[PDB]
């Protein structure tokens, strides 16, 4: 490569089999490199040999998914705004059920565009947009088709920094290779920046906006397109211009007040979506650190300094090789990143930070397992990177004798343990459940784990839960009801279409569903741990680093030698994972419906979407298709012919593409080929076929089209199930 | 057999050809005439395990062996142990 | 000598299902009508063809192991 | 003395695993755990039988009579033997088939003490047939036996709280 | 072992090599040259040193201890050289034998390469029926 280096031509490189190593794509034609090419498409240990490009490319074709989710967003705030039920939706929200998208009414299309609020035709959401948009400290329609020519703004531009980067001459090594001050920068000014700058535009303006909507109006009716400058008269109502104060400080005097913030916890009666105006104060509390924290710094130093005995001699010298590497740098993230959103997934639910959440159900759960797929999706990924550090990244051996040199040292050991951990959970963590059937089936009550057979005593409270609603009188100021309204303690009156948050009790069939976690959870990185360590080298195959992290399987050797490498442990820890979530959302709802979820009246005699059926059994696993998957779904298989008929219509196939995953996963591969010439053959004597050498899968693309199918199968069947039974009773 | 997976070929020339694969392949052993004239299909194999590393490189044009010996010893898979 | 006096729909019988693990329903359906301890009646069919070529009494009927057996060895 | 010992990796040579650290040999633990058939064989397997058997013994009691299948019995026969009297016996032989992977047929009588021992290249095996027979024969005595003095102790009992 | 002590190829810890199938039954350990101190890879997951003495690790099994070379063979150096141990004694000379380095030419020793008839249309199946006369033990 070849043509025509170097100094000679502008002249691109259009026309000439091939590319990417080196009797490549050979002149003599396959089909094989059309898979590669796509896969493997990013990688490094070609393009070349000398890390410098690579970050030159990572820091631009990054850049493009910015612009991307700019011109995503874009089509959302338009679309959430000309096509329009948001207009409609805010002066008669608990009453509305709001669209976005709508169809065209081409061939049988129309069913799927079903009466949805104020006065339209359309297909629901359940993607909270018409909800942080509750903001706009100004409403219109239009407006948010400049919010959203904003967005195309950055882009284009936030598109042509990539441009502006690879392709034009580029930095290099210093600039990212001198790390000192990246983090300082970032979490100060922008983590602060934003958050500091939300503050401002989170009080200024949506605060006010909100403060005299929650009880009626017609928009513009309130909130003109400026009146929100030097006038600070109207934030007259809602507390002073300072009035004597100066800067805070302390010469100050309340003989009646303590600016806006007066911290709340709990939910507005009207709009429980948690109160605003504590949402400035604690975003204001935040940037000040980030504000104040990013200020470190200049590197080693800090990590360079505390050992011990067993501890790590290594820790200090953490990697030269931390300002190269990368995939290292990037698999240490998806970690926290991905275990960083779904921490997100509880907070949201039992904690509303928008108004119109909880009574809008099916519009935070959607998120609470939308938010729940990545917080793992992005985790089993926070391994095989890892893997791919563990196996190459740098250069020789340079990084020695140290924390890792450590752990592995034991490596034997660290999953040696972990393992047993889950066989003990699993026969306390599953068959736990199993106990009741074959003995409730066997039928003698007295003897099963009900939440009331085997001793527990119709009370769970006593344990932590009962210390948090309850703790505004420590070292606590206060602020009526808690942090958290499902918390044990006082309160009820929560809001006046449906309902929204309450205690959420607890004991057993909450206790073991808990356990499952843990030994779903557990096994779950047991196999990406033992996974991603066992990288390199083994007493099954030391000669095992000697291609690359993935390759098929050694060889029928060994006895087996087939899973091994680490690509797929990364194969085999997403398929589980793909339970690990996909229990605990069939957790979340089965609770949050079975109890929370249902509805007040007179004497609010509460009337959950189920009266707790939960009770008693979930504890049966059976419960779980007599109580979920064959009560709930009833909603799916009655769905045709209405409106949302999509997931039904759906709910088969992807209940079929799941069901063709197998064939993928389930099946050898000179098999598709002693297939793939009766074929060639049939083919060649009419003269149609051998030109680019058709061939079966590549042994693991094989396995890419297995798992990647049994997930996007086996996961939309319910992304189905659910949309589907909470549109429409829940 | 019982370890018997058959690489042979006809050139059993190895320059740029193939080497890879644990003891087991104690060759070049020059039949009285094939080209770069080294030969057969193996040495003593009661020594190594299952790989077909053995091909992977280096013809074999027929098949290439695999795991084919089931009498099959300890030493002869890692684990006895 | 129930079930040759007229073959109604209502559960025939193969054997007496007799687990240690059983609760006292025992005494519910599973338990059947005409017989004491519980059972789970004929889903193959020599019940209707034990019957169906003749062969019937039950004082006329006991034979069976006897013979097939006195011959499967 | 030292930062940890004379600082080691086993014994000595680190080839070997194990990978000596605390919980793996503190004289603190090691000790607590050599009267008994961890380094060193006392007396013959004979009497450790019984302290093994009975010591095991006592235990599975409340596992199952106070777990019991319908559980906190008002049976006189329960509180204690009941059936459980059954797993010292499922595994008082659930053993004499293991030593039947130990034959090595002899008679020396060695529980008394001559020259310091070592038993020398005491590892592998080096207990035949006729040892592991009189410990697996303390256990059935020390099981079956090990069961009443749980049993027959009455029950005098702390509660929850 | 210590009161002697005879050691050569530097580690510390480990739960990798070696255990309890290597007394029981067979050994196998690898040996070699090198210049100056210069630090390794390691079969078993680990890494550490060099300068010399014998310059004699011992190894679980033998293809733990020749992948001294898939890398170990490439940081200088002709001399590698691995054996096999017992719990007493020899036959089986591993590395010792005939000249070495798979690839060379003094004698022939085993091999063949053709069973019967060769690679030659074997559409022909199994023949005879296994049957103590004639001659398939080979
Ligand atoms: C910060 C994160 C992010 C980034 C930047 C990367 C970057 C990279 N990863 Mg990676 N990865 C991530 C997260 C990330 N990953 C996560 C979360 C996981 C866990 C699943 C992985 C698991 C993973 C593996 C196993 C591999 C990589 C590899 C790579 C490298 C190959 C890139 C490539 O060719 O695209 C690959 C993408 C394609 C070829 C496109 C196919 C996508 C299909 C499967 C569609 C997905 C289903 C979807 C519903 C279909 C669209 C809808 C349709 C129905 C219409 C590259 C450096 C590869 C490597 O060899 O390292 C050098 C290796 O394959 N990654
Ligand atoms: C893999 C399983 C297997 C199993 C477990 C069964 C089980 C059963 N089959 Mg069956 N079947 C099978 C394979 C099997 N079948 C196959 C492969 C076929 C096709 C050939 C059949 C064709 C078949 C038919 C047509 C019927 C059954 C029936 C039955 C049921 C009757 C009970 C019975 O078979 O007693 C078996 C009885 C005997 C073995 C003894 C009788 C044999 C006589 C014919 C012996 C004659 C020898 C005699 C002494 C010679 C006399 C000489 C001299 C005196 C002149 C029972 C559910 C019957 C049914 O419908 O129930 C409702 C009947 O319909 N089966
Ligand atoms: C969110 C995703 C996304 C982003 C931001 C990128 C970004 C990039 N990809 Mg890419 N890719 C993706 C998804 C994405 N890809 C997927 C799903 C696949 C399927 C496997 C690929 C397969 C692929 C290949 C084979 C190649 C790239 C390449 C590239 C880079 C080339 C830019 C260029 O040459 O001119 C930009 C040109 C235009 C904007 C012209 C208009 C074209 C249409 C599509 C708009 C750029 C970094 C090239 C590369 O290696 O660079 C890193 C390479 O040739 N990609
Ligand atoms: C985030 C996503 C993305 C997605 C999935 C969609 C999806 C859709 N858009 Mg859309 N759009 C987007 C970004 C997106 N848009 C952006 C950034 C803009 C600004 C340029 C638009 C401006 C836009 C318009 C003006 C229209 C759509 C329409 C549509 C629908 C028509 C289908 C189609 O495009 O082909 C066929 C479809 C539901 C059409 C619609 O809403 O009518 C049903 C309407 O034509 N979009
Ligand atoms: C990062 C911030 C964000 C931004 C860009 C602004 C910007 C502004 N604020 Mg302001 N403000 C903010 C957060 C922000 N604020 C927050 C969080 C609070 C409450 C905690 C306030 C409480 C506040 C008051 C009471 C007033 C302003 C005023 C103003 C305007 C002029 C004075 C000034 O603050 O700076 C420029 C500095 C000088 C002019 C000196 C200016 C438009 C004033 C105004 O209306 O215009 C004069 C005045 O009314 N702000
Ligand atoms: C491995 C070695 C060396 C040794 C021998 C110890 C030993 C100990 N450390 Mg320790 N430590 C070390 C290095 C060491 N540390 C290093 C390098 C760090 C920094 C990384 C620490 C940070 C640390 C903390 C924070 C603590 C200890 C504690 C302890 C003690 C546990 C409490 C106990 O058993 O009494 C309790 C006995 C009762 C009967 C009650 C124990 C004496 C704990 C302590 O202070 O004592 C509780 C405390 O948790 N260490
Ligand atoms: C409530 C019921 C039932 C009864 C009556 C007993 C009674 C007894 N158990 Mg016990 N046990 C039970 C259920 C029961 N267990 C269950 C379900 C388990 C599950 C593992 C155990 C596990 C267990 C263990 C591991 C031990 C006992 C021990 C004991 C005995 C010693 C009392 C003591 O504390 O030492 C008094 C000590 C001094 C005065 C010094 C005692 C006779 C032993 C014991 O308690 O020794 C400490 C032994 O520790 N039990
Ligand atoms: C330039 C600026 C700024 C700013 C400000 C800023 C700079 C702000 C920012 C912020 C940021 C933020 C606020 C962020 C955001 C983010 C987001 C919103 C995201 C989200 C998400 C998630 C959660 C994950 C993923 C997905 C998504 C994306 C959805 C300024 C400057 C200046 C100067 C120099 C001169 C004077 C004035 C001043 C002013 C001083
Ligand atoms: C038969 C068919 C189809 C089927 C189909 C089926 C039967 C199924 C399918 C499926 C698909 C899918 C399924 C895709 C997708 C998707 C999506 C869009 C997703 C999304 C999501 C996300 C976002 C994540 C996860 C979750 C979910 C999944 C929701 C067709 C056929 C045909 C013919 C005749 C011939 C021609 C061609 C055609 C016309 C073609
Ligand atoms: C569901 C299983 C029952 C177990 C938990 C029951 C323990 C507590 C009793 C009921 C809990 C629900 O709390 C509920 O009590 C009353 C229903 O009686 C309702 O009572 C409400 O209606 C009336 C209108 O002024 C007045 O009696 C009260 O001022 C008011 O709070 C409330 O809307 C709610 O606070
Ligand atoms: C079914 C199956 C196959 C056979 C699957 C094949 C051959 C799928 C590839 C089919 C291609 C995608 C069809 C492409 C043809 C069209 C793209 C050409 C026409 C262009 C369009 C206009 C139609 C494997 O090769 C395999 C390999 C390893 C493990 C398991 C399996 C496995 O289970
Ligand atoms: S075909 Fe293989 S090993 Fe056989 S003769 Fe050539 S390279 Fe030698
Ligand atoms: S192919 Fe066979 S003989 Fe050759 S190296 Fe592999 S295992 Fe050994």
């Amino acid at each position: 490569l070849v043509d025509r280096d170097p100094i000679k031509t502008s002249f691109e490189q259009w026309a000439k089999p091939g590319h990417f190593s080196r009797t490549i794509a050979k002149g003599p034609d396959t089909t094989t490199w059309i898979w590669n090419l796509h896969a493997d498409a990013h990688d490094f240990d070609s393009h070349t040999s000398d890390l410098e490009e690579i970050s030159r490319k990572v820091f631009s074709a990054h850049f493009g998914q910015l612009s991307i989710i700019f011109l995503w967003l874009s089509g959302m705030y338009f679309h959430g705004a000309r096509f329009s039920n948001y207009e409609a939706w805010l002066n008669d929200p608990t009453h509305i059920g709001p669209s976005a998208q709508v169809v065209w009414p081409i061939v049988g299309q129309e069913i799927l565009n079903g009466d949805v609020g104020g006065g339209f035709r359309g297909i629901q959401i359940t993607s909270g947009f018409f909800q942080i948009w509750r903001a706009s400290g100004i409403t219109s329609e239009l407006q948010l088709y400049c919010t959203a020519i904003g967005a195309l703004v950055f882009a284009g531009l936030m598109l042509f920094a990539g441009w502006f980067h690879y392709h034009k001459a580029a930095p290099k090594l210093a600039w990212f290779q001198d790390v000192e001050s990246m983090l300082n920068h970032h979490l100060a000014g922008l983590l602060g920046l934003g958050s500091l700058s939300w503050a401002r535009h989170q009080v200024h303006v949506s605060l006010p906006i909100n403060q005299f909507l929650n009880a009626g109006v017609d928009p513009k009716e309130i909130p003109l397109p400026h009146e929100f400058i030097l006038n600070r008269d109207l934030l007259a109502q809602l507390y002073p211009s300072f009035a004597e104060g100066a800067t805070p400080f302390f010469t100050l005097n309340w003989s009646k007040y303590a600016d806006f913030l007066t911290f709340r916890g709990g939910l507005d009666p009207l709009t429980g979506g948690l109160w605003l105006t504590d949402i400035a104060h604690h975003h204001l509390a935040i940037a000040i650190l980030f504000l104040i924290a990013g200020h470190m710094y200049r590197i080693k130093d800090i990590l360079e300094a505390h050992k011990g005995p067993f501890t790590g001699q290594g820790h200090k010298g953490l990697y030269e090789i931390l300002t190269t590497s990368w995939h290292a740098q990037l698999s240490i993230n998806l970690a926290m990143l991905g275990s960083l959103t779904i921490v997100v997934a509880q907070h949201m639910y039992s904690m509303p930070p928008y108004p119109y959440l909880a009574t809008d159900y099916a519009t935070q759960l959607s998120l609470f397992t939308h938010h729940m797929w990545i917080g793992g999706f992005l985790i089993v990924g926070a391994a095989a990177h890892a893997a791919i550090f563990m196996v190459r990244d740098y250069d020789p051996t340079t990084r020695y004798n140290d924390l890792l040199d450590r752990v592995l040292r034991h490596r034997d050991a660290i999953i040696s343990h972990l393992n047993w951990v889950c066989i003990f959970l699993g026969f306390h963590s599953f068959g736990l459940y199993i106990h009741n059937d074959t003995m409730s089936a066997l039928g003698r009550p007295q003897d099963m784990f009900s939440d009331t057979a085997i001793q527990l005593q119709p009370v769970f409270a006593q344990w932590i839960q009962n210390t948090h609603a309850l703790a505004p009188g420590t070292t606590a100021p206060g602020a009526t009801a808690s942090t958290s309204l499902t918390w044990g303690g006082g309160d009820l009156v929560a809001v006046g279409n449906k309902v929204a948050l309450l205690p959420i009790p607890l004991g057993t069939a909450d206790f073991l569903v808990h356990h499952i976690h843990a030994f779903t959870i557990h096994v779950t990185v047991l196999i990406l741990l033992k996974g991603v360590l066992f990288a390199r080298s083994s007493r099954l195959i030391p000669d095992k680093a000697n291609l690359g992290f993935r390759f098929p399987c050694d060889g029928p050797g060994r006895g087996g030698t087939c899973q091994v490498s680490a690509w797929d442990h990364v194969f085999l820890g997403l398929f589980w994972m793909y339970n690990s979530i996909s229990v605990v959302i069939f957790h979340f709802s089965w609770k949050m419906q079975s109890d929370v979820w249902g509805t007040i009246n007179d004497q609010g005699v509460v009337t959950h979407i189920t009266a707790g059926n939960f009770a008693q059994s979930s504890i049966t696993i059976n419960g779980w298709l007599r109580d979920f998957l064959w009560a709930q779904a009833s909603q799916v298989i009655q769905s045709y012919g209405s409106s949302l008929s999509a997931y039904g219509l759906f709910f088969l196939g992807a209940h079929f593409v799941w069901a063709f995953s197998l064939m993928f996963l389930f099946s050898g591969r000179g098999y598709w080929q002693e297939l793939i010439e009766s074929i060639v053959w049939a083919h060649n004597k009419l003269k149609v076929a051998p030109a680019t050498q058709p061939r079966a899968l590549s042994i693991v693309q094989g396995r890419a089209v297995g798992v990647t199918h049994y997930l996007l199968g086996g996961i939309a069947t319910t992304w189905a199930f659910f949309l589907a039974r909470i549109i429409a009773v829940g | 057999m019982s370890h018997s997976v058959k690489i042979y070929d006809t050139c059993i020339g190895c320059t740029q050809c193939v080497r890879a694969c644990p003891t087991d392949v104690l060759e070049m052993i020059p039949w009285g005439g094939c080209k770069a004239k080294q030969i057969a299909s193996a040495p003593r194999t009661e020594d190594c395990v299952g790989c077909k590393r053995c091909e992977s490189a280096c013809p074999t044009d027929f098949l290439s062996v695999r795991v084919y010996l089931w009498h099959e010893t300890t030493r002869s898979m890692g684990l006895a142990y | 000598e129930a079930w040759v006096q007229d073959p109604f729909h209502v559960r025939p019988i193969a054997h007496a299902i007799w687990d240690p693990h059983f609760g006292q329903p025992a005494v519910e359906a599973f338990t059947r009508g005409g017989a004491l301890g519980p059972v789970n009646n004929a889903y193959s069919g020599v019940y209707q063809w034990w019957y169906t070529i003749g062969l019937r009494t039950n004082e006329d009927l006991y034979t069976g192991a006897i013979f097939l057996l006195f011959l499967s060895f | 003395k030292p930062t940890y010992q004379v600082i080691q990796p086993l014994n000595g040579d680190p080839f070997i695993g194990g990978l000596e650290t605390p919980v793996t040999s503190s004289p603190l633990i090691a000790w607590y755990l050599s009267n008994l058939p961890a380094y060193r064989t006392a007396v013959n397997p004979l009497l450790r039988g019984v302290e093994v058997g009975l010591a095991h013994g006592f235990l599975l009691v409340g596992p199952f009579v106070k777990a019991g299948p319908l559980r906190n019995t008002e049976y006189a026969g329960a509180a204690g033997s009941l059936a459980a009297a059954g797993l010292v016996v499922i595994l008082s032989m659930c053993l004499t088939m293991y030593g039947i992977a130990s034959f090595k047929e002899g008679e020396p009588s060695i529980a008394p003490a001559l020259t310091l021992t070592g038993r020398k290249k005491q590892p592998d095996q080096l207990q035949s047939a006729d040892g592991w027979a009189k410990f697996t024969g303390g256990f059935f005595f020390g099981g079956v036996s090990g069961v009443t003095w749980a049993c027959f102790l009455m029950y005098v009992l702390d509660l929850p709280y | 072992e210590l009161d002697p002590n005879t050691p050569s190829p530097i580690f510390a810890g480990s739960t990798g090599g070696l255990l309890r199938k290597a007394q029981v039954e067979e050994f196998y350990v690898i040996t070699w040259e090198s210049p100056k101190e210069q630090i390794f890879e390691m079969p078993t997951g680990g890494a550490a040193i060099m300068r010399e003495g014998p310059n004699l690790l011992k190894l679980a099994r033998k293809e733990q201890c020749l992948a001294l070379g898939t890398r170990l063979r490439s940081k200088y150096k002709i001399k590698y050289q691995f054996y096999r141990v017992f719990p007493s004694g020899e036959v089986q000379y591993l590395h010792p034998k005939d000249g070495v380095y798979p690839e060379k030419v003094n004698p022939g020793r085993q091999g063949v390469g053709l069973n019967m008839r060769s690679i030659g249309k074997n559409v022909s199946p199994i023949e005879v029926k296994f049957t103590g006369k004639q001659p398939y033990d080979l």
